[PDB]
Protein backbone atom coordinates (compact mmCIF):
# COMPACT_ATOMS: atom_id res chain seq x y z
CA UNK A 1 0.00 0.00 0.00
CA UNK A 2 1.82 2.99 -1.49
CA UNK A 3 -1.27 5.25 -0.57
CA UNK A 4 -0.75 4.61 3.35
CA UNK A 5 2.72 5.17 3.05
CA UNK A 6 2.48 8.68 1.62
CA UNK A 7 0.28 9.38 4.61
CA UNK A 8 2.29 7.84 6.83
CA UNK A 9 5.46 10.19 5.14
CA UNK A 10 3.29 13.17 5.68
CA UNK A 11 1.93 12.76 9.06
CA UNK A 12 3.94 9.73 10.69
CA UNK A 13 0.23 8.16 11.11
CA UNK A 14 0.17 4.36 9.87
CA UNK A 15 -3.68 4.23 8.98
CA UNK A 16 -5.71 1.91 7.10
CA UNK A 17 -7.90 3.66 3.91
CA UNK A 18 -11.31 2.69 4.42
CA UNK A 19 -13.09 4.50 1.92
CA UNK A 20 -13.20 6.95 -0.68
CA UNK A 21 -15.04 9.21 -3.01
CA UNK A 22 -14.83 10.70 -6.55
CA UNK A 23 -15.15 14.60 -6.71
CA UNK A 24 -15.49 16.97 -9.66
CA UNK A 25 -12.66 19.63 -9.79
CA UNK A 26 -15.65 22.45 -8.35
CA UNK A 27 -16.73 20.37 -5.56
CA UNK A 28 -12.97 20.10 -4.45
CA UNK A 29 -12.85 24.06 -4.71
CA UNK A 30 -15.53 24.45 -2.24
CA UNK A 31 -13.76 22.56 0.26
CA UNK A 32 -9.74 23.07 -0.71
CA UNK A 33 -10.00 26.72 -2.41
CA UNK A 34 -7.20 25.38 -5.12
CA UNK A 35 -9.14 24.40 -8.21
CA UNK A 36 -7.61 20.63 -9.71
CA UNK A 37 -7.41 20.21 -13.06
CA UNK A 38 -9.26 17.35 -12.90
CA UNK A 39 -11.71 14.75 -10.73
CA UNK A 40 -9.96 13.68 -7.81
CA UNK A 41 -10.22 10.96 -5.02
CA UNK A 42 -10.45 11.45 -1.65
CA UNK A 43 -8.84 8.68 0.19
CA UNK A 44 -10.15 8.37 3.63
CA UNK A 45 -8.44 6.67 6.67
CA UNK A 46 -9.50 7.38 10.38
CA UNK A 47 -6.95 7.48 13.33
CA UNK A 48 -8.36 7.17 17.12
CA UNK A 49 -5.77 7.84 18.40
CA UNK A 50 -5.72 11.47 17.73
CA UNK A 51 -9.85 11.24 16.52
CA UNK A 52 -9.23 12.84 13.54
CA UNK A 53 -10.36 12.00 10.01
CA UNK A 54 -7.20 12.09 7.45
CA UNK A 55 -7.97 11.85 3.82
CA UNK A 56 -5.27 12.39 1.29
CA UNK A 57 -6.58 13.48 -2.27
CA UNK A 58 -5.58 12.18 -5.67
CA UNK A 59 -5.72 12.88 -9.13
CA UNK A 60 -8.27 9.50 -10.69
CA UNK A 61 -7.13 6.09 -11.15
CA UNK A 62 -4.77 4.44 -12.55
CA UNK A 63 -2.09 7.56 -11.66
CA UNK A 64 -3.10 8.33 -7.85
CA UNK A 65 -1.18 11.50 -7.66
CA UNK A 66 -1.13 13.23 -5.00
CA UNK A 67 -2.51 16.75 -4.59
CA UNK A 68 -3.35 17.81 -0.91
CA UNK A 69 -4.19 16.26 2.59
CA UNK A 70 -6.53 17.11 4.80
CA UNK A 71 -6.37 15.87 8.57
CA UNK A 72 -9.70 17.26 10.14
CA UNK A 73 -10.74 17.45 13.78
CA UNK A 74 -13.73 16.20 16.03
CA UNK A 75 -15.31 19.24 15.61
CA UNK A 76 -14.92 18.57 11.42
CA UNK A 77 -12.10 21.60 10.58
CA UNK A 78 -10.10 21.05 8.26
CA UNK A 79 -6.68 21.45 8.07
CA UNK A 80 -5.60 21.72 4.66
CA UNK A 81 -2.17 20.82 2.88
CA UNK A 82 -1.34 20.86 -0.52
CA UNK A 83 1.07 18.06 -2.20
CA UNK B 1 -27.53 -15.72 4.88
CA UNK B 2 -25.94 -14.09 2.37
CA UNK B 3 -25.98 -10.86 3.57
CA UNK B 4 -25.71 -11.49 7.21
CA UNK B 5 -21.52 -11.82 6.85
CA UNK B 6 -19.41 -11.75 9.56
CA UNK B 7 -15.36 -11.78 9.45
CA UNK B 8 -15.17 -14.64 12.11
CA UNK B 9 -16.89 -17.17 10.17
CA UNK B 10 -15.83 -15.55 6.54
CA UNK B 11 -14.89 -18.48 3.91
CA UNK B 12 -16.39 -16.94 0.91
CA UNK B 13 -14.29 -18.22 -2.36
CA UNK B 14 -12.11 -15.72 -3.48
CA UNK B 15 -12.25 -14.47 -7.11
CA UNK B 16 -9.61 -16.48 -7.96
CA UNK B 17 -10.81 -19.47 -6.53
CA UNK B 18 -14.21 -19.18 -8.20
CA UNK B 19 -12.98 -18.53 -11.60
CA UNK B 20 -8.84 -20.62 -11.54
CA UNK B 21 -10.60 -20.68 -15.59
CA UNK B 22 -9.79 -16.72 -15.74
CA UNK B 23 -13.08 -16.98 -17.65
CA UNK B 24 -15.36 -14.88 -15.83
CA UNK B 25 -18.92 -15.95 -16.09
CA UNK B 26 -21.30 -13.14 -14.20
CA UNK B 27 -24.71 -15.83 -14.66
CA UNK B 28 -23.98 -17.69 -11.99
CA UNK B 29 -23.54 -15.35 -9.42
CA UNK B 30 -26.79 -14.40 -9.53
CA UNK B 31 -28.99 -16.49 -7.67
CA UNK B 32 -32.78 -15.13 -7.95
CA UNK B 33 -35.00 -15.62 -10.81
CA UNK B 34 -36.57 -12.52 -10.57
CA UNK B 35 -33.88 -11.03 -11.80
CA UNK B 36 -33.60 -12.96 -14.78
CA UNK B 37 -35.58 -10.37 -16.52
CA UNK B 38 -33.59 -7.34 -16.17
CA UNK B 39 -30.48 -10.23 -16.21
CA UNK B 40 -31.20 -11.26 -19.78
CA UNK B 41 -31.79 -7.59 -21.11
CA UNK B 42 -27.93 -6.47 -20.14
CA UNK B 43 -26.93 -9.73 -21.62
CA UNK B 44 -28.97 -8.57 -24.66
CA UNK B 45 -26.81 -5.98 -25.24
CA UNK B 46 -23.16 -4.89 -26.90
CA UNK B 47 -21.27 -4.27 -23.47
CA UNK B 48 -21.63 -7.34 -21.09
CA UNK B 49 -18.90 -9.24 -23.37
CA UNK B 50 -17.06 -6.35 -22.87
CA UNK B 51 -17.69 -6.35 -19.05
CA UNK B 52 -16.90 -9.93 -18.44
CA UNK B 53 -13.72 -9.85 -20.65
CA UNK B 54 -12.85 -6.56 -18.97
CA UNK B 55 -13.41 -8.52 -15.42
CA UNK B 56 -11.72 -11.47 -16.64
CA UNK B 57 -8.43 -9.35 -17.60
CA UNK B 58 -8.67 -8.19 -13.90
CA UNK B 59 -8.01 -12.23 -12.42
CA UNK B 60 -5.37 -12.24 -15.08
CA UNK B 61 -3.17 -9.62 -14.29
CA UNK B 62 -3.39 -10.62 -11.03
CA UNK B 63 -6.17 -8.40 -8.99
CA UNK B 64 -7.57 -9.02 -6.30
CA UNK B 65 -11.35 -8.09 -6.92
CA UNK B 66 -13.97 -6.87 -4.27
CA UNK B 67 -15.98 -7.70 -3.09
CA UNK B 68 -15.65 -11.86 -3.66
CA UNK B 69 -18.52 -13.24 -6.45
CA UNK B 70 -20.93 -14.94 -4.39
CA UNK B 71 -21.31 -11.25 -2.80
CA UNK B 72 -21.51 -9.38 -5.81
CA UNK B 73 -25.12 -9.42 -6.33
CA UNK B 74 -25.99 -9.48 -2.80
CA UNK B 75 -28.51 -6.92 -2.68
CA UNK B 76 -29.92 -8.47 -6.16
CA UNK B 77 -30.35 -12.09 -4.63
CA UNK B 78 -31.48 -10.98 -1.18
CA UNK B 79 -34.31 -8.52 -2.86
CA UNK B 80 -36.51 -9.14 -5.87
CA UNK B 81 -37.23 -5.86 -7.79
CA UNK B 82 -40.94 -5.82 -6.99
CA UNK B 83 -39.81 -6.21 -3.50
CA UNK B 84 -37.40 -3.21 -2.83
CA UNK B 85 -38.47 0.25 -1.75
CA UNK B 86 -35.98 2.42 -1.49
CA UNK B 87 -32.44 2.61 -3.54
CA UNK B 88 -29.36 3.89 -1.95
CA UNK B 89 -26.53 4.29 -4.46
CA UNK B 90 -23.00 4.18 -3.09
CA UNK B 91 -20.15 4.92 -5.69
CA UNK B 92 -17.46 2.69 -4.71
CA UNK B 93 -16.91 -0.20 -2.56
CA UNK B 94 -14.84 -0.38 0.40
CA UNK B 95 -11.25 -0.87 -0.28
CA UNK B 96 -10.14 -1.71 2.47
CA UNK B 97 -9.67 -4.99 4.74
CA UNK B 98 -9.28 -6.72 8.15
CA UNK B 99 -6.15 -7.31 9.61
CA UNK B 100 -6.82 -11.08 9.16
CA UNK B 101 -7.62 -10.31 5.53
CA UNK B 102 -11.07 -10.08 5.13
CA UNK B 103 -12.58 -7.32 2.61
CA UNK B 104 -14.88 -4.02 3.91
CA UNK B 105 -16.36 -4.73 0.68
CA UNK B 106 -19.62 -6.71 0.94
CA UNK B 107 -21.65 -6.79 -1.91
CA UNK B 108 -24.08 -3.88 -1.18
CA UNK B 109 -23.29 -0.09 -0.57
CA UNK B 110 -22.54 1.46 3.03
CA UNK B 111 -22.44 -2.20 4.42
CA UNK B 112 -19.58 -4.31 6.25
CA UNK B 113 -19.24 -7.78 7.55
CA UNK B 114 -20.18 -8.50 11.52
CA UNK B 115 -16.78 -7.89 13.38
CA UNK B 116 -15.44 -5.67 10.90
CA UNK B 117 -14.62 -1.68 11.59
CA UNK B 118 -16.70 0.66 10.52
CA UNK B 119 -15.97 3.38 8.33
CA UNK B 120 -16.75 6.60 8.96
CA UNK B 121 -19.60 7.38 6.36
CA UNK B 122 -21.67 4.80 7.84
CA UNK B 123 -20.83 6.12 11.06
CA UNK B 124 -22.18 9.03 9.72
CA UNK B 125 -25.40 6.97 8.85
CA UNK B 126 -25.75 6.27 12.12
CA UNK B 127 -24.96 9.64 13.45
CA UNK B 128 -27.81 10.81 11.69
CA UNK B 129 -30.53 8.05 12.53
CA UNK B 130 -29.75 8.92 16.16
CA UNK B 131 -30.10 13.08 15.59
CA UNK B 132 -33.74 12.24 14.51
CA UNK B 133 -34.74 9.58 16.61
CA UNK B 134 -34.84 6.42 14.74
CA UNK B 135 -32.03 5.26 16.97
CA UNK B 136 -31.34 5.41 20.39
CA UNK B 137 -27.45 4.44 20.04
CA UNK B 138 -25.10 3.25 17.41
CA UNK B 139 -24.56 -0.80 16.91
CA UNK B 140 -21.48 -2.31 17.84
CA UNK B 141 -21.29 -3.62 13.99
CA UNK B 142 -21.74 -2.12 10.32
CA UNK B 143 -23.96 -4.70 8.80
CA UNK B 144 -27.07 -3.72 7.11
CA UNK B 145 -28.35 -6.77 5.88
CA UNK B 146 -31.98 -5.89 8.36
CA UNK B 147 -32.52 -2.70 6.16
CA UNK B 148 -32.10 -4.85 2.92
CA UNK B 149 -34.61 -7.28 3.45
CA UNK B 150 -36.99 -4.45 4.35
CA UNK B 151 -36.51 -3.18 0.53
CA UNK B 152 -33.63 -1.24 0.94
CA UNK B 153 -31.83 -1.59 -2.82
CA UNK B 154 -28.18 -0.67 -1.40
CA UNK B 155 -26.06 -0.68 -3.67
CA UNK B 156 -22.51 0.59 -5.64
CA UNK B 157 -22.41 2.08 -9.15
CA UNK B 158 -19.14 0.49 -9.27
CA UNK B 159 -19.68 -2.82 -8.27
CA UNK B 160 -16.01 -3.87 -7.83
CA UNK B 161 -12.90 -2.15 -7.18
CA UNK B 162 -9.40 -3.92 -6.27
CA UNK B 163 -8.69 -4.86 -2.51
CA UNK B 164 -6.51 -1.25 -1.32
CA UNK B 165 -7.49 0.39 -4.56
CA UNK B 166 -9.96 3.16 -5.66
CA UNK B 167 -11.96 3.87 -8.10
CA UNK B 168 -10.11 1.49 -10.70
CA UNK B 169 -13.72 -0.32 -12.17
CA UNK B 170 -15.79 2.73 -11.73
CA UNK B 171 -16.18 3.06 -16.07
CA UNK B 172 -16.22 -1.22 -16.92
CA UNK B 173 -19.23 -1.18 -14.62
CA UNK B 174 -20.91 2.28 -16.13
CA UNK B 175 -22.99 1.28 -18.62
CA UNK B 176 -24.47 -1.89 -16.40
CA UNK B 177 -25.38 0.84 -13.89
CA UNK B 178 -27.17 3.04 -15.60
CA UNK B 179 -28.87 0.12 -17.09
CA UNK B 180 -30.27 -0.96 -13.67
CA UNK B 181 -31.56 2.18 -13.01
CA UNK B 182 -32.98 2.80 -16.05
CA UNK B 183 -34.90 -0.17 -15.39
CA UNK B 184 -36.08 0.40 -12.07
CA UNK B 185 -37.57 3.76 -12.84
CA UNK B 186 -39.36 2.64 -16.05
CA UNK B 187 -40.73 -0.89 -14.78
CA UNK B 188 -41.42 -0.12 -11.09
CA UNK B 189 -43.55 3.06 -9.71
CA UNK B 190 -43.67 4.21 -5.95
CA UNK B 191 -39.33 4.17 -5.37
CA UNK B 192 -37.81 6.14 -3.34
CA UNK B 193 -34.54 7.38 -4.95
CA UNK B 194 -31.76 8.57 -2.23
CA UNK B 195 -29.20 10.97 -4.12
CA UNK B 196 -25.91 11.08 -1.56
CA UNK B 197 -23.30 12.91 -3.26
CA UNK B 198 -23.25 14.73 -7.24
CA UNK B 199 -22.53 11.25 -8.66
CA UNK B 200 -25.53 9.20 -6.92
CA UNK B 201 -27.49 12.80 -7.87
CA UNK B 202 -26.24 12.71 -11.55
CA UNK B 203 -27.68 8.75 -11.63
CA UNK B 204 -31.13 10.28 -10.61
CA UNK B 205 -30.97 12.04 -12.90
CA UNK B 206 -31.92 9.36 -15.29
CA UNK B 207 -35.04 8.69 -12.57
CA UNK B 208 -38.22 9.55 -13.44
CA UNK B 209 -39.16 12.40 -11.27
CA UNK B 210 -43.36 12.36 -11.09
CA UNK B 211 -43.11 8.56 -10.81
CA UNK B 212 -40.69 8.47 -8.17
CA UNK B 213 -39.25 10.15 -4.54
CA UNK B 214 -36.33 11.41 -4.38
CA UNK B 215 -33.97 12.71 -1.66
CA UNK B 216 -30.86 14.52 -2.47
CA UNK B 217 -27.91 15.64 0.04
CA UNK B 218 -24.55 15.65 0.34
CA UNK B 219 -22.40 12.53 0.45
CA UNK B 220 -22.02 11.15 3.94
CA UNK B 221 -18.13 10.99 4.27
CA UNK B 222 -16.29 13.06 6.57
CA UNK B 223 -14.90 15.47 4.07
CA UNK B 224 -19.14 16.09 2.64
CA UNK B 225 -21.39 15.34 5.49
CA UNK B 226 -21.42 18.88 6.60
CA UNK B 227 -21.16 20.69 3.22
CA UNK B 228 -23.65 21.45 0.90
CA UNK B 229 -23.76 20.35 -2.63
CA UNK B 230 -24.23 22.08 -5.80
CA UNK B 231 -25.90 21.15 -9.35
CA UNK B 232 -28.69 20.92 -11.61
CA UNK B 233 -32.30 20.50 -10.88
CA UNK B 234 -34.04 17.43 -11.94
CA UNK B 235 -36.64 18.82 -14.10
CA UNK B 236 -36.95 19.32 -17.72
CA UNK B 237 -35.88 22.76 -17.20
CA UNK B 238 -33.46 22.42 -14.72
CA UNK B 239 -31.74 24.90 -13.05
CA UNK B 240 -28.64 25.31 -10.67
CA UNK B 241 -29.45 24.45 -6.83
CA UNK B 242 -27.73 24.04 -3.49
CA UNK B 243 -28.65 20.55 -1.75
CA UNK B 244 -28.68 20.21 1.35
CA UNK B 245 -25.44 18.73 3.90
CA UNK B 246 -26.31 15.01 4.48
CA UNK B 247 -26.22 15.99 8.42
CA UNK B 248 -28.82 18.44 8.17
CA UNK B 249 -31.59 15.48 6.30
CA UNK B 250 -34.14 13.79 8.47
CA UNK B 251 -33.48 10.95 5.19
CA UNK B 252 -34.96 8.03 6.71
CA UNK B 253 -37.68 9.80 8.34
CA UNK B 254 -38.55 11.22 4.89
CA UNK B 255 -38.17 8.10 3.51
CA UNK B 256 -40.92 6.64 6.26
CA UNK B 257 -43.39 9.56 6.26
CA UNK B 258 -43.32 8.54 2.19
CA UNK B 259 -44.03 5.18 2.31
CA UNK B 260 -47.05 4.89 5.00
CA UNK B 261 -48.52 7.76 2.98
CA UNK B 262 -48.51 5.30 0.22
CA UNK B 263 -49.81 2.55 2.63
CA UNK B 264 -46.62 0.56 2.71
CA UNK B 265 -44.97 -0.86 6.03
CA UNK B 266 -42.39 1.77 7.09
CA UNK B 267 -38.76 0.45 7.88
CA UNK B 268 -37.23 -0.07 10.96
CA UNK B 269 -33.75 1.36 10.92
CA UNK B 270 -32.51 0.59 14.40
CA UNK B 271 -29.87 -1.90 15.08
Amino acid sequence: TNLSDIIEKETGKQLVIQESILMLPEEVEEVIGNKPESDILVHTAYDESTDENVMLLTSDAPEYKPWALVIQDSNGENKIKML
Amino acid sequence: EYILIDANNYHFKSWIECFPDCKVNLKLLLFRPEWFDFFKYVESKTYFPQLESKLSSYLEKRQRIVPYPELLFNTMNVLPPGKIKVVILGQDPYPGSCISGVPYAMGCSFSVPLNCPVPKSLANIYTNLIKFNHMRKAPKHGCLASWILQGTFMINSAFTTVLNESGVHARTWESFTADLIDYLTDNYDDLIFVAWGAHAHKLCQRVDPKKHYIITSSHPSPLSVSNTMTSMSYGPNPKKVTYPSFNSVDHFGKINEHLKSRNKKPIFWDL
